């Protein structure tokens, strides 16, 4: 036998009361051979009319194609269930495999129904067969054992097998046993015949408890076509992957590509992802976009030359690779051996503008960091397009703490580096610029400029600018007719921060230009004053706008 | 043998909390010391009709790994119930003693059971690599380590096992946070050890292990006030900074004036150019020193509130911190200095150091508002934590631009 999980409903809810719909008599009688069977193996039981619960009952009547089966709507028993341990959702990744000598698949037969339900909860299940003449009472059974669609049967499948297994486990440890949906994957490092045996032996054990394995007919083919992946016994891939395309086309296309972008590098869909912005609806299509095309183009270059994974090793290092490919894009490589690949993979940017190619570098490390945990069991060693001297100067200044492992150099272009670096100090013999910027929230106008030292001057008026486009356009003047050597001074609490921040580049036009100009720059310092306290020029040029 | 029963607050829902990813290391450690508890009935198997789970994690303090649950979900559900019901009183001689030994009393938990009701609550997940296998699944069935119910629970014994050495010692003054033993006295340091491993062999003897961070001075701690620059020749920009230093601290400190100094730089000057100091904004300078000078007064700890802690990365390794219940009133401030080492080595270690004199002080925990990405913090924080307990944080992505200590 084997041990039920006892199961009950949620608090405030009852088991189901859904009425039959009525069903084609051809059917109706299929439905009678398929639950009289089932009342002869024990996996369901006929009840009384004491039992007040039902749930619909439908069918696929019986064909030489696979339409002979018996559905059952649980949906309704299923909202009234309590909720469970899910079972993970996170799929084995084929990189993470160590080889092995053999390999075979075992899958169980009627899976969830050699494993006995709670008897408290089979009354919850309780069904009627439809009855041919609207005159005659229909006949009603309740499952014994797991429902093929009931919330509960997954979890608590996947539980029971786990403890039929443990004993087999502790006996063979050299053994490695995989677990996933009504699949048992069994490898082993044992020569040819033994590897063999223990299949059998395992194979003998399940029986005893009621499951049945494929032992007569294994799938042996190395080769396995499992959830999108090739399992070759040396290697592995994805499975081939298709090349006028409707919105939905694209979605699919996308989705084609992310998958393809685990093994194939250089995968791009930074373009298509940009098309696929809004318009909610499938049947509307999208305009084609050169740059667009041109990314599938690449992305069909690529496609065309066949690449493989290798399975991991655990004895060697981790190596991640990064490259910055584009702008807000990356790519990465997972490798043990100099040229075979474990893995591939991309990064983009956050959605937050005004961001610097150390930060993305920096998440990027820490994205494929967190995958190699999961995937591996420990982090990797880094090849960075960095210099350990512009690292250094950005993690030391940096407001945050950040840190990254172990890393080497790689002199890969493009280099990631910093554009510009601000003075701490006040630069003598420069201009001082005292910027401010002014708008009217009413009247989407506003206007910006300077005063400096040495009596230079400027207003310019602006249209469809809110204040803080107003105090960071003041500062664009300002660079503007600077010389090489600029300080300048704002109350803008706004500008020094995304200035402070070093942004590399940016979505919003205004700030580009500023990174622009502090790129032409030698030296640049800024420095903030309170607003309104009467201060320097911070006042003269508060009036000179504001007026 | 009786277990105190257990309810959560009304209308609340166990903990669902998803394990983070775990390395291989970790992992191995993490069954080694289940499959030895699981011997000793002190956590058991359990079924999928378990929806509930907490975060596991292995730390080392001890080249022996030692187990981690983040409880922090499960008290913020059940603790506030339960320390209305059995709260544990906090001296305020504790910060007033020369010496504060801190002493792990986990294993004090172990022995009395947890109400049958309340340990499907208690359920945590050992993770596995790739996927590969589903997770190892338990609950407890004594007290547990983390939670902020066990010391209110086993309180009434801890109280009787100390009894004979606070008779022996009136003037050690004793405070239990969750997991540990706060022992404070004003001995000498070599006479202070000395009572403290006559504790130690007195819960021995009593059937308490304790392990074989520590060794605090909560007489040494002081505030850091706050500090303007004494120069003899002041630039425009020296002023423009002292202007806007003075106008910060006027929502900390009432009485800041900085009309004299702001008189200084009227007219559109270059930064560079020296000003010579008038003498009323001498006096205003002056002034606003010996108002920055006196400690500030009026802040009163709330025990309603909640504490937060405040923390900016200063350079060479140097990191200063705020506690505070409510924005401009601070109960606390401090600076660290870190013997460049992991920046998130040094916050974590800044976080751990403020939470234990948090604890001594206010017998509270603060909420960390941590200058860190939190995917960073959540991969690393665990590789040098060295506490039994965890504070509550969160993540801020903005630069705080004063940086004024
Ligand atoms: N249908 C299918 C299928 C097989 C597997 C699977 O097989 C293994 C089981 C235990 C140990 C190592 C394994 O594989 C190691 C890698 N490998 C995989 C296949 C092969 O032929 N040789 C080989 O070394 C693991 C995970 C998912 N799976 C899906
Ligand atoms: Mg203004």
């Amino acid at each position: 036998p084997i041990e039920t999980v006892p199961v009950k409903l949620k608090p405030g809810m009852d088991g189901p009361k859904v009425k039959q719909w009525p069903l084609t008599e051809e059917k109706i009688k299929a439905l009678v051979e398929i639950c009289t069977e089932m009342e002869k193996e024990g996996k369901i039981s006929k009840i009384g009319p004491e039992n007040p619960y039902n749930t619909p009952v439908f069918a696929i009547k019986k064909k030489d194609s696979t339409k002979w089966r018996k559905l059952v709507d649980f949906r309704e028993l299923n909202k009234r269930t309590q909720d469970f341990w899910e079972v993970q959702l996170g799929i084995p990744h084929p990189a993470g495999l160590k080889k092995k000598k053999s390999a075979t698949v075992l899958d169980v037969g009627d899976a969830y129904f050699s494993v006995p339900l709670d008897e408290d909860f089979r009354k919850y299940t309780a069904f009627t067969i439809p009855s041919i003449n609207n005159e005659t009472p229909g006949i009603r059974y309740q499952y014994n054992v797991l429902p093929q669609g009931w919330k509960g049967s997954p979890a608590i499948f996947q539980s029971s097998m786990t403890k039929i297994l443990e004993p087999f486990a502790a006996q063979n440890p050299d053994i490695v046993i995989c677990q996933y949906m009504d699949d048992l994957y069994v490898g082993s490092d044992l020569e040819i015949g033994q590897h063999r045996t223990k299949i059998e032996e395992l194979r003998q054990h399940l029986l005893r408890w009621g499951l049945t394995t494929p032992d007569k007919k294994h799938q042996k083919e190395p080769p396995f076509l499992w959830m999108g992946y090739e399992l070759h016994p040396d290697k592995w891939t994805v499975q081939p992957i298709v090349l006028s395309w409707t919105v939905n086309d694209i979605q699919k296309l996308v989705g084609k590509l992310n998958w393809a972008s685990q093994i194939y590098p250089g995968i791009k869909v930074r373009q298509l992802s940009k098309l696929l912005r809004g318009t909610k609806a499938l049947t509307e299509v999208i305009p084609l976009t050169e740059e667009a095309e041109l990314e599938l183009a690449e992305n069909r270059e690529i496609l065309k030359e066949p690449v493989h994974g290798v399975y991991y090793d655990p004895s060697k290092d981790l190596i991640a690779e990064i490259q910055k490919q584009g702008q807000g894009q990356w790519t990465y490589q997972i490798y043990q051996e100099p040229f075979k690949n474990l893995k591939t993979g991309k990064y983009a940017r956050m959605r937050g503008a005004h961001t610097n190619d150390v930060k993305q570098l920096t998440e990027a490390v820490q994205k494929i960091t967190t995958e190699s945990i999961v995937i591996w069991g420990k982090t990797p060693k880094f090849k960075l397009p960095i210099q350990k001297e512009t690292w250094e100067t950005w993690w030391t200044e940096y407001w945050q703490a950040t840190w990254i492992p172990e890393w080497e150099f790689v002199n890969t272009p493009p280099l990631v580096k910093l554009w510009y670096q601000l003075e701490k100090e006040p630069i003598v013999g420069a201009e001082t610029f005292y910027v401010d910027g002014a708008a009217n929230r009413e009247t989407k106008l506003g206007k910006a400029g300077y005063v400096t030292n040495k009596g230079r001057q400027k207003v310019v008026p602006l249209t469809n600018t809110t204040n803080q486009k107003t105090e960071l356009q003041a500062i664009y003047l300002a660079l503007q007719d600077s010389g090489l050597e600029v300080n300048i001074v704002t109350d803008s609490q706004y500008a020094l921060g995304i200035i402070q921040a070093q942004p590399d580049k940016s979505e919003s036009e205004l700030v580009n230009q500023i990174i622009e100009q502090l790129i032409k720059k030698e030296k640049v310092y800024l420095a903030w004053v309170p607003a309104h306290k009467g201060i320097g020029g911070n006042e003269q040029v508060d009036k000179l706008v504001s007026a | 043998i009786e277990t105190v029963p257990v309810k959560l607050k009304p209308g609340m829902d166990g903990p669902k909390v998803k394990q983070w990813p775990l390395t291989e290391e970790k992992i191995k450690a993490l069954v080694e010391i289940c499959t030895e508890m699981e011997k000793e009935g002190k956590i058991s198997k359990i079924g999928p009709e378990n929806p509930y789970n907490t975060p596991v994690f292995a730390i080392k303090k001890s080249t022996k790994w030692r187990k981690l649950v983040d409880f922090r979900e499960l008290n913020k559900r059940t603790q506030d119930f339960w320390e209305v019901q059995l709260g544990i009183p906090h001296p305020a001689g504790l910060k007033k003693k020369k010496s504060v030994t801190v002493l792990d009393v986990g294993d004090a938990y172990f022995s009395v059971p947890l109400d049958e009701d309340f340990r499907k609550y208690t359920a945590f997940t050992i993770p596995s690599i790739n996927n590969e296998t589903p997770g190892i699944r338990y609950q407890y069935n004594v007290l547990p380590q983390g939670w902020k119910g066990s010391p209110a629970i086993f309180q009434s014994s801890m109280t009787k096992i100390l009894e004979p050495f606070k008779k022996q010692n009136p003037d050690i003054v004793i405070y239990q946070y969750m997991d540990d033993l706060y022992v404070g006295s004003d001995l000498e340091i070599g006479q202070h050890r000395t009572k403290i491993e006559e504790l130690r062999q007195h819960l021995l003897r009593w059937g308490l292990t304790t392990p074989d961070g520590y060794e605090l001075h909560p007489d040494k701690w002081t505030v850091q006030p706050i500090v303007l620059p004494e120069k003899d020749s002041w630039t425009v920009n020296d002023i423009q900074k002292l202007v806007g230093k003075l106008n910060w601290a006027s929502q900390i400190y009432p009485g800041i004036k900085v009309r004299q100094l702001s008189k200084l730089l009227r007219g559109t000057k270059a930064l560079t150019e020296v000003i010579p100091l008038t003498e009323e904004a001498e006096l205003e300078l002056a002034e606003n020193r010996e108002i920055l000078k006196e400690p500030v007064h009026g802040v009163y700890y709330d025990p309603s509130k909640d504490l937060i802690a405040e923390i900016q990365k200063q350079g060479q390794g140097q990191w200063t911190y705020q506690i505070y219940q409510e924005p401009f009133k601070n109960l606390k401030t401090g600076k660290y200095a870190r013997m460049h080492t992991n920046d998130v080595k040094q916050l974590t270690e800044a976080v751990q150091k403020i939470t234990t004199e948090s604890i001594v002080i206010w017998g509270k925990t603060p909420k960390f508002k941590l200058p860190i990405q939190k995917e960073t913090w959540e991969t690393w924080w665990t590789e040098y934590w060295q506490a039994t307990w965890i504070p509550e944080w969160e993540f801020v992505n903005t630069p705080p631009l004063v940086k004024l200590w």
